[PDB]
């Protein structure tokens, strides 16, 4: 299943957008009092709101992130789903096997919503970007609410809570154990020999 | 653009007031155990009063300060044919000093065994406890071996 | 960080920093084993809104 | 006993922070910092009606 | 005589204890006498009509 | 007519959002019997990527 949390967010500079900056429609601009306050404050409110409660689900864990690893799901095979290492240093996460399927099998439809970047567009020595383009028109696409980094940490550490088991000293469950003590949520387990594993 | 402003809030505060409806039917006059539904933790109970163009809620929840460590035990075997298993997987056995006693694992919540928190089940797991029908006694302080 | 925005917020002089995840406990399924268990055995009441 | 002397502790932070006259301290504890999102939310809904 | 949950086939022995008393009986229950019900309960023991018999 | 759109879609993500908290919470952190809610058939336990 799946469900979209965050949409790329973008603001709007009223005046560069409708008078391209010239100081004479500036001055027509402020008889339309009303106007450019009601476009930049839904889009500056909107945008706020949405960064606001995306960083209230983004729980962490250190204790629940050292867990995710194949190591600790026995016969279950999670490796297409837990992070991966941190190649270059720096940082502690990394997409998963599948992340980095689904962000790049679909399309690179980079054909305007890019969050491009803005050091450039007013000393750069090649003529202006598409991106650079919009910057002039006032036009900015804000980065990405759900980072790159955040996301991998807040997955492994959901991943990896499946492994834990309530046991003293923060020890680590057989994942054999895991899956029993989920079915006897099901049906009281009369099973011994747990073959059905 | 009015209307289209108003039927844009319009959707927003209705989609707003469908789980302001649930919140007050699941958490405030009853008590819910979906958690985060009610804050995180457990919740207890809820308050409500008026705010601007809506509703505030006021969530008490319990959170723990401190654990307990338990030697628990999977279950039983008397003369290691007859096996025995709590009778809510929400309950764990465990030792203590010489004698046993019964706790939940989401509080702890001491309790004497008695004959009528066990399930009888066909086989014995190896990391059962052994004991005879003669020391059963020790666990169960009410068993009495009638036949003996 | 007093305000923020996506993964960068900013202080109360301006300075701006990347605004880490908040740290929690998650919860667990106690599991059905002959082990050494922790179980919560203090409680305290806290009030969200 | 306990869980009510935490409790009155609380409710009372609670009205302080709405009052708000430790504003830059409320985000001490996170369980206040729901108030500090509470009134956020409370200010836009206000300034936006007009 | 076995005990089993409805929505997994978990087979359990049945004890006394697995039963709540109600004050009628049903055409469609099992019709026992009180000595035979160890047949169904392998755990049951009538302490009542055994003490008369070892009184003697 | 931007402001329209955008607006539509913040409605839209919103509503989407907060159920992914609830499937998080009810399906990912915990085990669920509210049927259906997880799949259909008993739920065992969620991945998320
Ligand atoms: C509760 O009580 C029960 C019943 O008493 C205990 O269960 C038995 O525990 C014993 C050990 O305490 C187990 O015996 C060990 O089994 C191993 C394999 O035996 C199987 O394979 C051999 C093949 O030759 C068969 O002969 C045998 O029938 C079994 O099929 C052996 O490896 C072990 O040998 C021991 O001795 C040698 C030499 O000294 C050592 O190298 C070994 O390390 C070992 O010590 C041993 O015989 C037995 O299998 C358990 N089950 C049963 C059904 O008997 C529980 O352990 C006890 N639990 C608690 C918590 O109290
Ligand atoms: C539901 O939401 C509640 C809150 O509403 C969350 O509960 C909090 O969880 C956090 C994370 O575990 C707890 O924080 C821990 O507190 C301990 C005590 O704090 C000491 O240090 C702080 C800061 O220095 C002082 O203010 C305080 O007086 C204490 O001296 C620490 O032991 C914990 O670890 C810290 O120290 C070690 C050692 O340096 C470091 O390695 C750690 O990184 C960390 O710095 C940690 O800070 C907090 O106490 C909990 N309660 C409250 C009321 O906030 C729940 O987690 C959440 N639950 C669920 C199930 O979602
Ligand atoms: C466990 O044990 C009990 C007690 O013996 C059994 O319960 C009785 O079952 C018998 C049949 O085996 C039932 O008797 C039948 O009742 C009819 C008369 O009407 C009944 O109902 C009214 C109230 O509505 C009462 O006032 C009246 O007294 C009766 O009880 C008749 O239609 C039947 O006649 C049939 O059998 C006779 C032999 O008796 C034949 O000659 C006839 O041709 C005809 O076939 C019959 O007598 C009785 O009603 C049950 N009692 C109760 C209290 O329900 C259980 O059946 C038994 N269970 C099992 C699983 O073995
Ligand atoms: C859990 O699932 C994992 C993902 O499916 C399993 O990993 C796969 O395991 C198989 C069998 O060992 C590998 O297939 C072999 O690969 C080598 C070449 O491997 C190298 O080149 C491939 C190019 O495709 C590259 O993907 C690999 O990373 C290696 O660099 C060949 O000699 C064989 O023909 C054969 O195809 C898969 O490549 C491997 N995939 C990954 C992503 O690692 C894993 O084995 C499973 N775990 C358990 C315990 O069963
Ligand atoms: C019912 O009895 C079962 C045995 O018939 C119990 O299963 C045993 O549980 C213990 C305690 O959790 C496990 O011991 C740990 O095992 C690992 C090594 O496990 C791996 O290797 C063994 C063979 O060496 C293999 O059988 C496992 O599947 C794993 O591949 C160590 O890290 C620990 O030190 C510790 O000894 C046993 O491994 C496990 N036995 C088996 C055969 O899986 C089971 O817990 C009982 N059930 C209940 C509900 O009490
Ligand atoms: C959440 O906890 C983790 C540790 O469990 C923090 O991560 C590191 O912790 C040390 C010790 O405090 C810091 O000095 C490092 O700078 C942290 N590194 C990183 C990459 O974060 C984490 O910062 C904690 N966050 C909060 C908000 O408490
Ligand atoms: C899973 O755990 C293993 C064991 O800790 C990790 O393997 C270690 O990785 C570090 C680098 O991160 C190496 O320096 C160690 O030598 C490795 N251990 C062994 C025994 O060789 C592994 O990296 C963990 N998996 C992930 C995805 O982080
Ligand atoms: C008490 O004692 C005996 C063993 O001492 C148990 O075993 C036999 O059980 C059958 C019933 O299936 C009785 O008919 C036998 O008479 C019992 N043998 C003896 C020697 O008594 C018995 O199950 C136990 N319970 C009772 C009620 O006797
Ligand atoms: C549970 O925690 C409470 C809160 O700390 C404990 O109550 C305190 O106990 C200490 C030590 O006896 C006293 O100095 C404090 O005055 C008590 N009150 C408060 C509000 O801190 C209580 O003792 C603990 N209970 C158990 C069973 O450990």
């Amino acid at each position: 299943e799946y469900l979209q949390i965050t949409s790329t967010p973008i603001v709007v500079d009223c005046s560069t957008y409708v008078c391209n900056g010239n100081v004479r429609c500036v001055e027509l601009l402020k008889q339309y009092t009303s106007a450019c306050k009601t476009i930049e404050d839904a889009l500056r409110n909107s945008a706020m709101l949405e960064s606001a409660d995306v960083s209230e689900m983004l729980t962490f864990d250190k204790k629940a992130f050292t867990l995710a690893n194949v190591s600790s799901f026995g016969d279950y095979n999670l490796s297409s789903v837990i992070p991966s290492l941190p190649r270059s240093g720096s940082r502690v996460a990394g997409r998963s096997a599948i992340e980095d399927i689904l962000f790049s099998k679909l399309v690179t439809s980079g054909l305007g919503t890019v969050d491009a970047d803005y050091k450039k567009c007013t000393k750069g020595l090649s003529i202006a970007d598409l991106a650079c383009a919009q910057y002039y028109n006032g036009i900015m696409v804000l980065p990405g609410v759900a980072d790159a980094e955040r996301m991998a940490m807040y997955t492994g550490s959901l991943i990896g809570g499946i492994a834990l088991g309530g046991l003293t000293s923060a020890a680590s469950i057989p994942f054999s154990l895991a899956i029993q003590s989920r079915l006897n949520y099901v049906a009281l387990q009369t099973d011994v020999l747990q073959e059905n594993q | 653009v009015f209307v289209s402003h108003t039927l844009t809030k319009y959707t927003e505060v209705r989609a707003s007031r469908q789980l302001a409806q649930q919140k007050v039917n699941e958490c405030v006059k009853s008590q819910s155990k979906r958690y985060g539904f009610c804050g995180n933790g457990t919740h207890i109970f809820s308050l409500v009063n008026a705010a601007p163009e809506g509703l505030v809620f006021l969530h008490t929840v319990l959170l723990p300060t401190q654990y307990k460590d338990v030697e628990a035990w999977s279950g039983l075997c008397v003369d290691g044919i007859n096996g025995y298993v709590l009778r809510q997987p929400n309950l764990a056995l465990y030792k203590e000093g010489n004698y046993y006693r019964i706790t939940s694992r989401i509080m702890f919540e001491p309790r004497i065994p008695t004959i009528a928190d066990f399930v009888q089940i066909e086989n014995c797991n190896v990391t059962f406890v052994n004991i005879s029908r003669s020391e059963l006694q020790t666990i169960v302080p009410e068993y009495i071996d009638v036949n003996k | 960080a007093v305000l923020t925005y996506s993964s960068f917020g900013v202080c109360a002089d301006g300075s701006i920093i990347a605004v880490q995840p908040r740290n929690v406990s998650y919860d667990s399924v106690s599991a059905i084993v002959t082990a050494n268990l922790s179980i919560p055995f203090n409680w305290t009441t806290s009030v969200q809104v | 006993r306990i869980l009510a002397a935490s409790f009155n502790k609380a409710m009372t932070n609670i009205v302080d922070a709405f009052t708000g006259v430790n504003d830059a301290i409320t985000q001490t504890s996170q369980a206040l910092q729901t108030v500090a999102t509470a009134l956020n939310k409370i200010q836009d809904v206000v300034n936006q009606q007009g | 005589y076995r005990i089993t949950s409805r929505i997994m086939f978990e087979p359990r022995i049945p004890t006394i204890a697995d039963f709540v008393q109600i004050e009628n009986c049903n055409v469609t229950f099992v019709n026992i006498s009180r000595s035979e019900l160890q047949t169904i309960v392998p755990e049951y023991i009538d302490v009542n009509k055994t003490l008369q018999e070892l009184s003697y």
